[PDB]
C-alpha cells in the first residue's frame, strides 16, 4: 500500500526544490568578504534576487578530504547541525590563496597536489588534482537554501504538520567528470548500480517501517546512509551529506559524466568531498569521519535462530536440543516481542517464561547464547515502571503544548522515549544493568527493533515532523539518527553492566551513518521469494561500501512460506554473508532447520559446517574492517577496479580478497555462470581444488548441495575444521591454514585471536595477529602486530597447499623446537598438499620448508 | 606394533593414536579425542546407561556424559549425575 507512503511530488519541500531545474544560479560568492582562517576559508553568498547572505565555510582536511558547510549569515533561528555521527574535529589542512582573478580564487590544500577553484559569480566550486578536474559543485546551478522566514501548514492523508519554522529545506548538486557508476545511499530494495532518476522518483532517505516492501524501487526503507561512492576505471570518489532530515538525492547521466543532487528538509548543507584516489582510500578517509565497524564478539559472526514467536521456556530449550539431536551447530535462539508481558519491554511473561534466570543458565550450560527485543516504544501504563519513570523524569518526545507524544504501536498506546537527550540515553543505558533488568545475565544481548521510530496512526506510519526533543528540536531536524541513538544508547547498556568489559552484541533495523560502531543490522521484513534472496547481495554491498559490514537478511524470508529448496538456498547464500540469521512471521509454519525431509537437512548442516569452520577467517576480516575501515564483504569491482565488465555484478560477490561466491538463487538450477576476473589470476574451486585462470565466465554445474565458492590464488585462508555445536566450543581449536598459490608460487594471509568477546585486545593489547607467508618453496608464520600478545592452546594441525607439487621432504623449523620432519600426502591429479599436524602453537615464530 | 584403521585405509605407529589427529578415515584412531569429524566418545557411565557421543562433543566445555569423562582438558568439570 503506497498511498501510505509521499511521493517526491506529495513532499512539499521535495516539489518545490525538485522543480528547481539546471539553470544560472542566482547565488554569488562576494570576494570581498574573504577571509582565511586557521580551520578554514569563510566567505558571504548572496541570492541575488532575493537578497539573502549565506556563509560559505570551506575546508581542507588530512587524508585528502574537503568539507564544504553553508549557514545563514543571519539566521532568525538555530539552524541543526549533525551531533555525534563523527567520532572526531577532523584534522584540518591548510588552505592557500595560490591564484586569483575578477571573478575567481584559486585555492590550495597543504602544499598540494589538491586545488579548489571558488567562482564569485555564479557561485561554483571545482575540485582539482593538479590540473586534473575531480569534482564540480553546483555546476547545474541547482543550489537552494530556504532561509528561516518570520514565523508551512501541510496536511497528508489524515495528519497535520504544523511546520512552525515554514519552508527551511537546503539542497546542492555535485558533478563527476568520468563516472558513470555510483553506490551506496542505502537503504533501498534496488540494484547495486544506482539507477539515473531522472524519468521517475528521487531516491529517498527517510528511515521508514514498509510493510512487505517491494522490490527494485527507490522507496525509503528502515535506515539512511546519506554516502554515494563514484567508481570509474581511472579513479574512486565519495560524497558524505552529513544531515538528519529528510532526503531525496536525483541522479543523472550526461565525456561521460553523473551528476548527484541532495535535497534535505532541514539542517545546513554540510557535505564532505573524499578525494581517492582508490576506493580503498575513500573507506579509510569515511572511516576517520563516521569510526569503523565494533569489532563482534566472536559468537554474534555464528548461527542465530530466531522466529516471532518461541513459545515459552520449554520450546527455546527444545530448540536447543533440537540443535544438538541434529548434529548442526547454532549460537544464539532468540525471543521476539511475545517474550515480554504484553510488548512491556525489559519484562517477561509470567506463565511462559516464569523463570528466565533459569533458561539463561540452560542456555550457558551448552554454551550457547539468547537475544531478546527491546523496542524504543514503551507502552503508556500507569503499572509499567519504565514508563513511569521516563514520564517522571520528563525523558519523553513532546508534542508542541508540551505534553508527551503519545501514538500507536505493539503494546497499543505507547510514548516514545527522546534518544536525542544524553539524559535519556543514559537512563536506557542503565536500564540493562543486571539489577534494573530481572532476569538478564551475560549471555542475553538485545534486538533493536521499529526504531524509526514506527509509529502505526501516525504519518507513513512515522512520528510526527513537529513533535519537540531535547533542546527544542523538531522531530523533522533529527529523524534519521533517531534509530543511531537507540542502537548506541542499548550497546552503552550492554557494555556498562558489564563493568566496560564484554563487548556488545545489538542488532539495530534503523540507521544512519556511524551505526557501524554499535552493531549489526538487517534489510527488515524481507518475503519468502526467490528475488527477494537476490537482493540481499546488492543489499548488503550497498551497506558494506558506506561502513555497514555487520549485514544482513532474514533467512528464508520474514513474510510467507519457503519452499525447502529455496530454504536451503538461502542458508547456502546466508552463510557466506556476515549477519547470519533465520527468522520468520508469526503466521508462518515452523522451519528449524531439521524440521525438513533429509536431503534439505543434510544441504543445510553442509552450509552451517562451512560457516563455522571460516570463523577464523571470518573473525579476521571483522578485525580488518574494525581497524582500518575496509567492508568484509565486497563487490567485485573494488578487488577489480579496471575491470568495467565487473561494475554491475550483484549476484556475485567478495569475502576480502581471498573467497568469491556465487550462491545459487533460481529453482531447480543445473548450473551457474560464474565470472572469474583478474589477468594472470587464478582461483581454486573449493569443492574439487579445480584450478581455474582469470578472466573467464565458468560454468559450473550445480546441485541441491553446490555452493559455488572460489579462492584466489596468493591467499591463505584460516579454518577450524573441528565443527562443534557453538562457536564457544570452538574457541581453544586448532587451525588448519589453506594455502591457495598464485602463478608465482606465491601466497599471504593474516589471522586475528583473542578471548573472544572482551575489550582486553584493546585495553590490554591482549591478542594475537599473525602474518602468514608462502614465497619459494617455504611458509612462515610472523607476527603482523608485536604488541598483541595471547595466552592460547590454539595450534597449527594441518596446511592444506593448492597448486603444490610433491616435495621430497617437508622440514619445519619454530624458535625453541629442534628442527622436525612432517609427514604428507600429496594428490597429483589435484596438485593439493597436505601436511600433517605441524604441532606449533600460533604464537610461535615457524616456518615449514618443502625440498 | 602398528595400529591398523578399522576400515583398512591406512597402518600408522601406534604413538597416533590419540595424538589429536585424524589419521583414519573412520576416526578409529582418535576413539578419546576431538580430532576426528566422524570419531565417537565412549562413555562408560557407571551407574546408568553407558553412551556413545560424538567426537566433537569431547572437551567442548559441555558435559555430554552422566560420568563427565568427556570433559578431561577443558576448564569446564563435570560432575558425576550418573544417578
Ligand atoms: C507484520 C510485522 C511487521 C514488522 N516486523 C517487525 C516486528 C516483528 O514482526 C515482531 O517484533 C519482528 O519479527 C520483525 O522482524 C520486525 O521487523
Ligand atoms: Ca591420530
Ligand atoms: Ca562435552
Amino acid at each position: 500500500d503506497r498511498s501510505n507512503f509521499k511521493t517526491c511530488d506529495e513532499s512539499s519541500f521535495c516539489k518545490r526544490q525538485r522543480s528547481i531545474r539546471p539553470g544560472l544560479s542566482p547565488y554569488r560568492a562576494l570576494l570581498d568578504t574573504l577571509q582565511l582562517g586557521p580551520d578554514a576559508l569563510t566567505v558571504h553568498l548572496i541570492h541575488e534576487v532575493t537578497k539573502v547572505l549565506l556563509v560559505l565555510e570551506l575546508q581542507g582536511l588530512q587524508k585528502d578530504m574537503t568539507r564544504i558547510r553553508i549557514d545563514e549569515l543571519e539566521p532568525r533561528r538555530p539552524r541543526y547541525r549533525v551531533p555525534d555521527v563523527l567520532v572526531a574535529d577532523p584534522p584540518t589542512a591548510r588552505l592557500s590563496v595560490s591564484g586569483r582573478d575578477d571573478n575567481s580564487v584559486e585555492l590550495t590544500v597543504a602544499e598540494g597536489p589538491y586545488k579548489i577553484i571558488l567562482t564569485a559569480q555564479p557561485f561554483r566550486l571545482d575540485l582539482l588534482e593538479d590540473r586534473s578536474l575531480l569534482l564540480s559543485v553546483n555546476a547545474r546551478g541547482l543550489m537552494a537554501f530556504e532561509h528561516q522566514r518570520a514565523p508551512w501548514e501541510e496536511t497528508f492523508k489524515t495528519h497535520s504538520d504544523s511546520k512552525p519554522y515554514g519552508p527551511t529545506s537546503v539542497g546542492l548538486d555535485f558533478s563527476l567528470p568520468g563516472m558513470e557508476h555510483v553506490y551506496g545511499i542505502p537503504e533501498h530494495a534496488d540494484s547495486l548500480r544506482l539507477k539515473v532518476t531522472e524519468g521517475g522518483e528521487p531516491y529517498r532517505l527517510y528511515n521508514l517501517d514498509v510493510f512487505q516492501y517491494e522490490l527494485n524501487n527507490p522507496m525509503a526503507l528502515y535506515g539512511s546512509v546519506p554516502v554515494l561512492l563514484a567508481h570509474s576505471f581511472h579513479r574512486d570518489l565519495g560524497i558524505f551529506w552529513l544531515n538528519a532530515a529528510e532526503t531525496w538525492v536525483d541522479i543523472s547521466s550526461n565525456t561521460p559524466q553523473t551528476d548527484i543532487r541532495w535535497m534535505s528538509e532541514s539542517g545546513i548543507i554540510d557535505v564532505f568531498l573524499m578525494l581517492g584516489p582508490s576506493v580503498f582510500d575513500v573507506f579509510r578517509q569515511y572511516a576517520s569521519l563516521t569510526g569503523t565497524q565494533a569489532l563482534p564478539p566472536l559468537f554474534s559472526l555464528g548461527y542465530h535462530q530466531s522466529r516471532w514467536n518461541y513459545r515459552d521456556e520449554a520450546d527455546v530449550l527444545e530448540v536447543d536440543q533440537g540443535f544438538d539431536d541434529h548434529n548442526m551447530p547454532c549460537d544464539v535462539i532468540w525471543l521476539d516481542i511475545e517474550h515480554a508481558d504484553g510488548k512491556r519491554y525489559f519484562t517477561w511473561d509470567p506463565t511462559r517464561f516464569p523463570q528466565p534466570l533459569n533458561m539463561l543458565e540452560h542456555l550457558a550450560s551448552k554454551r550457547r547464547k539468547l537475544v531478546a527485543i527491546v523496542d524504543p516504544h514503551i507502552k503508556v501504563d500507569s503499572g509499567y515502571r519504565v514508563h513511569e519513570e521516563l514520564r517522571n523524569h520528563g525523558l519523553y518526545v513532546k508534542t508542541r503544548d508540551g505534553s508527551d507524544y503519545e501514538g500507536w504501536c505493539w503494546p497499543g498506546s505507547a510514548s516514545y522515549p527522546d534518544f536525542t537527550n544524553p539524559r535519556m540515553r543514559a537512563w536506557w543505558s542503565n536500564m540493562f544493568s543486571f539489577d534494573n533488568y530481572e532476569g538478564s545475565a551475560p549471555n542475553l544481548y538485545v534486538w533493536n527493533d521499529m526504531n524509526e521510530p514506527s509509529v502505526f496512526n501516525g504519518p507513513e506510519v512515522t512520528m510526527l515532523k513537529d513533535a519537540v526533543h531535547y533542546g527544542g528540536w523538531e522531530h523533522r531536524d533529527i529523524h534519521n539518527i533517531y534509530g543511531l541513538y537507540v542502537h548506541m544508547a542499548t550497546a552503552d547498556g550492554l557494555i556498562q553492566r558489564s563493568g566496560g568489559i564484554e563487548r556488545p552484541f545489538v542488532l539495530s533495523r534503523a540507521f544512519f551513518s556511524g551505526s557501524q560502531r554499535f552493531g549489526a543490522v538487517w534489510t527488515g521484513d524481507n518475503t519468502a521469494e526467490w528475488d527477494h534472496l537476490k537482493i540481499s547481495i546488492p543489499m548488503c554491498l550497498s551497506l558494506a561500501l558506506v561502513g555497514l559490514s555487520f549485514c544482513g537478511a532474514d533467512v528464508g524470508g520474514f513474510f510467507k512460506n519457503p519452499e525447502p529448496e529455496l530454504l536451503v538456498r538461502w542458508y547456502q547464500m546466508g552463510a557466506y554473508q556476515p549477519f547470519f540469521r533465520a527468522h520468520a512471521h508469526l503466521d508462518t509454519g515452523r522451519r528449524e532447520p531439521w524440521l525438513l525431509a533429509s536431503q534439505y537437512q543434510d544441504a543445510i548442516r553442509d552450509a552451517l559446517f562451512q560457516r563455522y569452520s571460516l570463523l577464523p577467517f571470518w573473525y579476521t576480516l571483522f578485525y580488518q574492517a574494525h581497524k582500518e575501515g575496509f567492508p568484509v564483504m565486497r563487490p567485485l569491482w573494488v578487488q577489480y577496479p579496471e575491470d568495467m565488465s565487473t561494475f554491475s555484478i550483484e549476484d556475485q560477490f567478495m569475502l576480502g580478497d581471498a573467497l568469491l561466491i556465487h550462491p545459487v538463487s533460481d529453482a531447480g538450477a543445473h548450473g551457474v555462470q560464474v565470472y572469474l576476473p583478474g589477468q594472470e589470476e587464478v582461483w581454486y574451486d573449493i569443492q574439487s581444488y579445480q584450478k581455474h585462470h582469470g578472466p573467464q565466465t565458468l560454468y559450473l554445474p550445480v546441485t541441491l548441495s553446490s555452493i559455488p565458492v572460489f579462492q584466489r590464488g596468493g591467499t591463505i585462508v584460516p579454518r577450524w575444521m573441528r565443527v562443534r555445536r557453538s562457536s564457544d566450543c570452538m574457541k581453544d581449536d586448532p587451525i588448519t591454514l589453506f594455502v591457495a598459490l598464485s602463478p608465482q608460487g606465491t601466497a599471504q594471509g593474516e589471522l586475528f585471536l583473542d578471548d573472544g568477546h572482551t575489550f582486553n585486545y584493546q585495553t590490554r593489547h591482549e591478542f594475537l595477529l599473525r602474518r602468514f607467508s608462502f614465497s619459494g618453496s617455504t611458509l612462515v608464520s610472523s607476527s603482523a602486530d608485536p604488541k598483541g600478545h595471547l595466552e592460547t592452546p590454539i595450534w597449527i594441525e594441518r596446511v592444506v597447499i593448492m597448486g603444490a607439487g610433491k616435495p621430497a621432504a617437508v622440514v619445519l623449523q619454530t624458535k625453541g623446537s629442534p628442527e622436525s620432519r612432517l609427514s604428507f600426502q600429496h594428490d597429483p591429479e589435484t596438485s593439493v598438499l597436505i601436511l600433517r599436524k605441524p604441532g606449533v602453537s600460533v604464537a610461535s615464530d615457524w616456518s615449514i620448508h618443502l625440498r | 606394533k602398528p595400529f591398523t584403521c578399522l576400515d583398512g585405509t591406512a597402518t600408522i605407529p601406534f604413538d597416533q593414536v590419540n595424538d589429536d589427529y585424524c589419521d583414519c578415515k573412520d576416526g578409529s584412531d582418535e576413539p578419546g579425542t576431538a580430532a576426528c569429524p566422524n570419531g565417537s566418545f565412549h562413555c562408560t557411565n557407571t551407574g546408568y546407561k553407558p553412551l556413545y557421543i560424538l567426537s566433537s562433543r569431547v572437551n567442548d566445555g559441555v558435559c555430554d556424559c552422566c560420568d563427565g569423562t568427556d570433559e578431561y582438558n577443558s576448564g569446564t568439570v563435570c560432575e558425576n549425575t550418573c544417578r
